[PDB]
């Protein structure tokens, strides 16, 4: 009956960082995938499991609009069994994944001449992310031998890494603006739908 | 947990807070070089003090992981080069006494000016004054006036700091496990723990002067012939066995040749290819220079031009008020920003040039995957040998036809052969004895051999059998004339000048025979061989990732320095030099002096 609030999730004035990506969760509204274009310069729409082609037919339990920054390079990550310190650390997705993965650069809105450190990603995390999990938690990181005791120094690093982006850093460097449209599909009413 | 996997994590930190930082130092040498005023020069040194307080920093957490302890090569690398102390193992008396020295050397040499003796008000600074004497003028006293005055004021407050400089460099080598200061400096080619590969850092020194004695036959006839040449422009002067007069090789040392090319040229009836004519009949500004040289390169494989690349280079002099330094320069500012600097005017000098320095970039793009302290050529003569075969085949008949910028009617006959030849020795081959010599003597001096009270003597000594150049006044040991190139007085190795020469012939034999060149190599063009891109991209991203030696195979298919394909070039030179020197003397003799 009312629109999806694709307008809040996309639009936004801050996204997050990716070790805390946000979820919005889609229940109980009509929608209309089709306005999924904000005309951006490097937009992508890799979309598993279900066909991203008519993609206004298919109605489903749940649609988790994750939402997050990365830079270029990283973009690939975002996608079933890849690798690399975001996929392995920071947000995973499953092998058998059912939903859209929709990025587009951002540079315009996120970098600064000074740098801009307000978007984070986890450089080291002791073991590898299960499926949409989420770490958000400062616990300093040991690699060594001797216990850390929660602070930081040899061979005990923060494990939260700034990107700095600056306008005038490069395609793979540059903040992408990912946004993630999990289908979940159980025996449920399945309410999320419209034409 | 074990120390191998702690210097793993150790060094994946450093690379992304070394990233950060290099960048800040890079556009802050960058926007100061662009624009140079009194705010961008605090910010320079600014964002340079803390990166080189960082890294000094970094070195000393570095220490912990020990490198018998390392097996992955490419983490001991990494280690290797973080773990350099140089200045700082000297006492904090001593590192202060070096850089007081160094920075008073640099500054005698750069600010150095010698002023006229009929006229004690004006003087002349190295550039554009006496270089501007040692390139066009013909006169030999205004010639030896100011090769004279240069190496005895410059030269002469030099002596004594060289003489500390050579001290305290030495104990900084040796503190750091290296035989001399001139051991530290071959460090750059050593190899070590990889088996079929490796390469010690004496080796450089037998390869240098083996390579050398097969130059020799080259260099002896370009000498004689160079000579008879000039005996005819200096009658009086010179002699016809004896070597040439230090003053009349075209600049301040002799260091290149190209500028005898007026007095030697072969064939002068016939022109030179000059193709800054034709340019500007077609409406050429720098937009098309690049984007003609991004051509270049996209034809045998390799990537454009970044879209940063166009948007923030500086490709024109901005000109007006905004003020520049116009050397061209190639940056690799890191985190995906390249960018060249280049004042261009639209002649074939720059149209060249800019294929060079974009040969730079390509290879900075290229190795751009590696981590942070692998971005940089196998070995110092690397990179710049990338940039020359880019100006090698770019300025061949056969890439200027291919472009529209010389008519296909126009026809490469002999005797343009030997004109283009002889002017491309003049630079390339005239400068291999003089480079050798040089940083044989300096080798020489840190490692003992030469006393103080012989430095000059031993200098010309070699400057007659080596060179085959000799002093037009004679020189007691309060002269440092090596101190007055700019190389010396500033601490530079100059070695790479000549492996960068011998790797780049090497490099051009092995493209254009992937891209089945038949001819001359140097009629070569490996325009649209795709072969030929792949093989020099396979070398190119490695970076510092592979030993030099296991670089230069991935191209040449050989694991060390040589010189034959240097000789292969000029080969059609080399037979035609014979001939020319059949009546005269081939080869000089050692106590001959136009100064009696
Ligand atoms: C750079 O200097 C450091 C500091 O001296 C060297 O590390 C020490 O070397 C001494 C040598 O007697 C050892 O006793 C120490 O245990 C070392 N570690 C520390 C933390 O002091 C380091 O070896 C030098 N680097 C090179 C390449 O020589
Ligand atoms: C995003 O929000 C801003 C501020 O509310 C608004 O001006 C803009 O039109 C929005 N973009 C949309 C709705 O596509
Ligand atoms: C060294 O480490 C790199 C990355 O950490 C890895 O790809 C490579 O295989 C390692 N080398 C060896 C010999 O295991
Ligand atoms: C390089 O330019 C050509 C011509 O416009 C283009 O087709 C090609 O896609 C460009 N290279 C890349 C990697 O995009
Ligand atoms: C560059 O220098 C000029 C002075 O000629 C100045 O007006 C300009 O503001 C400088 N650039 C920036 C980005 O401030
Ligand atoms: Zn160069």
């Amino acid at each position: 009956t009312n629109l999806c609030p694709f307008d809040e999730v996309f639009n936004a004035t801050t996204f997050a960082s990716v070790y805390a990506w946000n979820r919005k969760r889609i229940s109980n509204c009509v929608a209309d995938y089709s306005v999924l274009y904000n005309f951006a310069p490097f937009f992508a729409f890799k979309c598993y499991g279900v066909s991203p082609t008519k993609l206004n037919d298919l109605c489903f339990t749940n649609v988790y609009a994750d939402s997050f920054v990365i830079r270029g390079n990283e973009v690939s990550q975002i996608a079933p069994g890849q690798t690399g310190n975001i996929a392995d650390y920071n947000y995973k997705l499953p092998d058998d994944f059912t939903g859209c993965v929709i990025a587009w650069n951002s540079n315009k809105l996120d970098s600064t001449v000074g740098g801009n450190y307000n978007y984070r990603y986890r450089l080291f995390r002791k073991s590898k992310l299960k499926p949409f999990e989420r770490d958000i938690s400062t616990e300093i990181y040991q690699a060594g031998n001797k216990p850390c005791n929660g602070v930081a120094g040899v061979n005990c690093y923060f494990p939260l890494q700034s990107y700095g982006f600056r306008p005038t850093y490069g395609v793979g460097h540059q903040p992408y603006r990912v946004v993630v449209l999990s289908f979940e599909l159980l025996h449920a009413p399945a309410t999320v739908c419209g034409p | 947990s074990t120390i191998e996997e702690q210097a793993k994590t150790f060094l994946d930190k450093f690379n992304h807070e070394a990233e950060d930082l290099f960048y800040q130092s890079s556009l802050a040498s960058w926007n100061y070089n662009t624009n140079i005023t009194e705010e961008n020069v605090q910010n320079m040194n600014n964002a340079g003090d803390k990166w080189s307080a960082f890294l000094k920093e970094q070195s000393t957490l570095a220490q912990m992981y020990p490198l018998q302890e390392i097996q992955n090569l490419t983490v001991k690398l990494q280690l290797q080069a973080l773990q350099q102390n140089g200045s700082s193992v000297l006492s904090e008396d001593k590192s202060k006494r070096l850089n007081t020295i160094l920075n008073t050397m640099s500054t005698i040499y750069s600010t150095g000016k010698v002023c006229n003796p009929d006229n004690p008000q004006e003087c002349l600074l190295l550039e554009p004054g006496l270089n501007e004497i040692m390139a066009n003028s013909l006169d030999y006293n205004e010639r030896l006036w100011a090769w004279e005055s240069w190496r005895s004021e410059v030269g002469k407050q030099l002596r004594p700091l060289y003489e500390e400089y050579v001290v305290l460099k030495n104990e900084m080598a040796r503190a750091n496990h290296y035989e001399d200061y001139g051991d530290y400096w071959r460090g750059d080619y050593e190899v070590n723990g990889v088996d079929g590969y490796d390469y010690s850092r004496g080796q450089l020194i037998e390869d240098v002067e083996h390579t050398f004695e097969e130059i020799k036959p080259l260099y002896e006839h370009l000498h004689a012939y160079v000579r008879a040449k000039l005996m005819n422009a200096y009658p009086s002067y010179i002699s016809p066995i004896g070597c040439l007069p230090a003053h009349l090789l075209g600049d301040m040392w002799g260091r290149f040749w190209t500028n005898l090319y007026s007095l030697t040229v072969p064939f002068g009836q016939k022109p030179n290819i000059d193709v800054t004519d034709a340019m500007v009949d077609q409406a050429w500004d720098a937009q098309r220079i690049f984007k003609e040289a991004e051509k270049f390169f996209v034809s045998v494989g390799l990537p454009n031009m970044t879209q940063g690349f166009w948007e923030n280079s500086m490709l024109t002099d901005p000109g007006n008020v905004q003020k520049a330094v116009c050397h061209p320069t190639a940056w690799d500012l890191g985190k995906g920003d390249f960018r060249i600097l280049m004042c261009t005017k639209v002649t074939m000098d720059d149209f060249l040039t800019a294929h060079h320095e974009m040969g730079h970039i390509q290879y900075d793009m290229a190795y751009a995957a590696q981590p942070f302290l692998l971005r940089n050529g196998a070995n110092e003569g690397f990179h710049e040998a990338v940039g020359e075969i880019m100006s090698l085949s770019a300025a061949t008949p056969k890439h200027l036809k291919s472009i529209g910028l010389l008519s296909p009617d126009f026809q490469e006959d002999n005797e343009t052969e030997i004109n283009f030849l002889l002017k491309q020795a003049l630079t390339i081959v005239g400068t291999l004895p003089f480079t050798y010599m040089l940083e044989k003597w300096r080798w020489m001096v840190f490692k003992g051999e030469i006393p103080k009270d012989q430095w000059m003597k031993k200098w010309w000594e070699m400057k007659r059998e080596i060179v085959g150049v000799v002093e037009p006044v004679p020189h007691d040991e309060t002269y440092c004339d090596p101190a007055s190139l700019f190389h010396v007085s500033n601490d530079y190795s100059f070695i790479r000048y000549y492996t960068r020469t011998l790797y780049q012939f090497q490099f051009q034999e092995a493209l254009c025979q992937a891209a089945k060149h038949e001819g001359p190599l140097h009629k070569c063009d490996i325009s649209n061989s795709t072969e030929a891109g792949q093989k020099l991209f396979n070398m190119l991203r490695l970076g510092k990732s592979e030993p030099w030696t296991l670089a230069l195979e991935n191209v040449v298919g050989a694991k060390n320095m040589n010189v034959r394909p240097l000789l292969n070039y000029f080969e059609p030179l080399f037979t035609w030099l014979k001939d020319q020197n059949k009546n005269s003397f081939v080869g000089w003799s050692t106590d001959w002096s136009p100064y009696a």
